[PDB]
């Protein structure tokens, strides 16, 4: 067995979170002989986080008010996703498990619309059905 | 006697005084009613205090407070239970 | 909801100021803002006026302030401001996300009239044409632009109120956030190409205070010093105060942005006045800082010495020109003040009043520090 070092932080997050079955998603800086498996965000002063933010863009038709549109969202998604997170959210946006949505500015051509959507490779396999479930698009 | 810690506790130093002054408290016995002023009072020092040492011995000494013959013990376990949930 | 209508929020209200609570910030108003208006904005059935919506901002604005500031009495990520509403426990008078609140608020207001981080970019255009529109015809829209740009504002605000002291709204006994002070034109005595000219010795009293209308005239013109200048706060001395100076950063923003409108500025000014928006430690230092660094100096000091007798006449312990455990952010507060006003005899005064409070791109920058004493130390020193 492979002895190596572990951050107390994540450590403690991990167990305070999950005793109220999941993952433990691991970053390990495997140096000379010397392992330490820690959080991403631990690895910033070792540089070597720098950070890799992913973005999925989504074609909505739609240009109605934002926070209609998240709030509109978040109840299709608990809708459809069975009681990921049932949550009013401060700053009128939606994330289900990690991920990130952004009412970001369109492009150039005026009749284009086009929201965003963020997240990392821990949440992907929901972020991509989520983005399947919007591609039929709000009710135009 | 409880006028008495109402001066000198809040007129004490954090560290370790505090704690010495407190440990000498719980050497002697206390008479309900003014267990009820002492549990109000250490409740009042414990919102006020930091350290987590400190809060220790004040909860402790609340135990030993709380096994006294002769009280009732509800009204104060109200507030009691009350600060439990931030602690 | 026809049998009542606008009673049941009327007597939440007429409830909530019979408490001792006369400001919109009792119990009775939080839950009336939570269940009560908000069913009756959601209500097509029920239609309220423009100033009902306004009134309800105003009441969920006091309510985060209390949430944000006042002090708890007792006889990827998300964030709320909760405490001890008066009248009903913290947890049982629950309201989910009292800024959301607030931005549905506004939201509703718009409704009325028909016609942000993610929005950031929206936002901005919104604001862009928020204050040249033409009349009611075309204003319909830009009223609720308006508002959703002022309630941007409020939330930009609320940040660098909890960026600047929300550590008085909390206890010990559980994690919590500390508070922070800003800085007078003291910073450029630093860097390489900052040499000392930020504010001299007698340069800073000729060419800052001018004996401009001491009173707290709100709600007027400021100066035009940030038009082609600002707070340039350092990475040297603030390299962990992200949060702090990006909050900084957007309240100064939108300060700026506050002061092109005359109806945004009555507002906030009347809700000050009305709802003592100054008696709250946070919300009334980041409005006078804001409204320092954009040239409103003696208005924005007047204001901060409000604030501090409220503070005094409140159960917060104060001391004689020296820092306490809440007295350090008034005292810093003071201090950069006069500072900034040039006033080098009463700097010196302050300094000698405050020793044992002591802690042992062009022109002037600024920094992020916290409000305890090492915000006057080391700025005194660079004064002197």
């Amino acid at each position: 067995s492979i002895p190596v070092g572990i951050s107390l932080g994540l450590l403690k997050r991990e167990m305070a979170q999950g005793l109220l079955p999941r993952l433990l998603h691991g970053t390990l800086i495997m140096k000379d002989s010397n392992f330490r498996l820690v959080s991403s965000e631990q690895a910033l002063k070792e540089l070597a986080e720098h950070q890799l933010r992913f973005t999925c863009r989504v074609h909505l038709h739609d240009t109605r008010k934002e926070q209609e549109t998240a709030l509109r969202v978040y109840s299709h998604l608990k809708s459809v996703l069975k009681d990921h997170c049932v949550q009013h959210l401060p700053d009128g946006s939606v994330t289900v498990e990690s991920v990130l949505l952004q009412a970001a500015a369109p492009s150039e051509d005026p009749g284009t619309k086009v929201l965003l959507v963020s997240w990392t490779y821990q949440d992907e396999e929901l972020g991509s059905f989520l983005t399947s479930l919007l591609k039929k698009g709000l009710p135009q | 006697k409880s006028a008495a810690l109402h001066i000198d506790l809040c007129k004490a130093t954090s560290p370790a005084d505090a704690l010495q002054y407190l440990l000498q408290f719980a050497r002697k016995p206390v008479e309900a009613e003014s267990v009820e002023g002492v549990v109000r009072i250490l409740l009042e020092h414990y919102y006020k205090e930091n350290d987590p040492s400190v809060r220790l011995k004040i909860a402790s000494l609340l135990g030993l407070l709380s096994k006294t013959a002769g009280f009732s013990p509800d009204c104060i376990m109200d507030d009691a239970i009350n600060i439990l949930q931030n602690e | 909801v026809v049998q009542h209508g606008v009673g049941l929020g009327e007597a939440l209200l007429e409830a909530e100021t019979i408490e001792e609570q006369e400001s919109p910030v009792n119990c009775f108003r939080k839950l009336f803002v939570c269940d009560v208006l908000p069913l009756i904005i959601n209500n097509h059935d029920v239609r309220l006026p423009a100033n009902l919506l306004y009134k309800y901002l105003n009441k969920a604005a006091e309510f985060y302030i209390n949430y944000v500031t006042r002090s708890t009495q007792i006889e990827s990520k998300r964030s709320s401001q909760k405490y001890i509403i008066e009248g009903l426990t913290e947890k049982s008078s629950q309201i989910v996300d009292p800024w959301e609140r607030l931005f549905k608020i506004l939201n509703v207001v718009g409704m009325r009239c028909e016609w942000y981080g993610d929005i950031l970019h929206r936002m901005k255009d919104l604001c862009r044409y928020m204050n040249n529109f033409d009349s009611e015809a075309h204003a319909k829209y830009k009223n609720q632009v308006v508002y959703s740009t002022m309630l941007v504002f409020f939330k930009n605000a609320f940040q660098y109120v909890n960026s600047i002291q929300p550590s008085l709204f909390q206890g010990p006994n559980a994690p919590s956030q500390v508070p922070l002070v800003l800085l007078e034109d003291v910073s450029n005595v630093y860097g390489d190409v900052e040499i000392d000219r930020n504010k001299h010795i007698h340069k800073k009293r000729k060419l800052a205070e001018g004996r401009e209308k001491t009173m707290s005239s709100d709600d007027e013109d400021c100066s035009a010093k940030g038009r082609n200048r600002h707070i340039v706060v350092n990475k040297a001395e603030l390299a962990n105060s992200t949060e702090v100076l990006e909050s900084f950063k957007l309240a100064r923003e939108s300060w700026e942005l506050l002061y092109s409108l005359e109806f945004l500025d009555k507002e906030f000014t009347r809700i000050c006045l009305a709802w003592k928006t100054d008696t709250w430690l946070w919300l009334r230092i980041f409005l006078t800082d804001m409204i320092i660094y954009q040239g409103q100096y003696k208005k924005a000091i007047a204001s901060l010495h409000h604030l501090a007798a409220l503070q005094g006449s409140i159960s917060q312990p104060q001391i004689t020109g020296q820092g306490t455990l809440e007295h350090q952010r008034a005292l810093i507060q003071l201090a950069t003040c006069h500072f900034a006003l040039g006033e080098y005899r009463m700097t010196c005064e302050k300094v000698l009043d405050l020793m044992c409070y002591m802690v042992l791109r062009k022109g002037s920058d600024l920094k992020l520090l916290p409000c305890t004493s090492k915000a006057i130390m080391p700025y005194c020193l660079h004064l002197m």
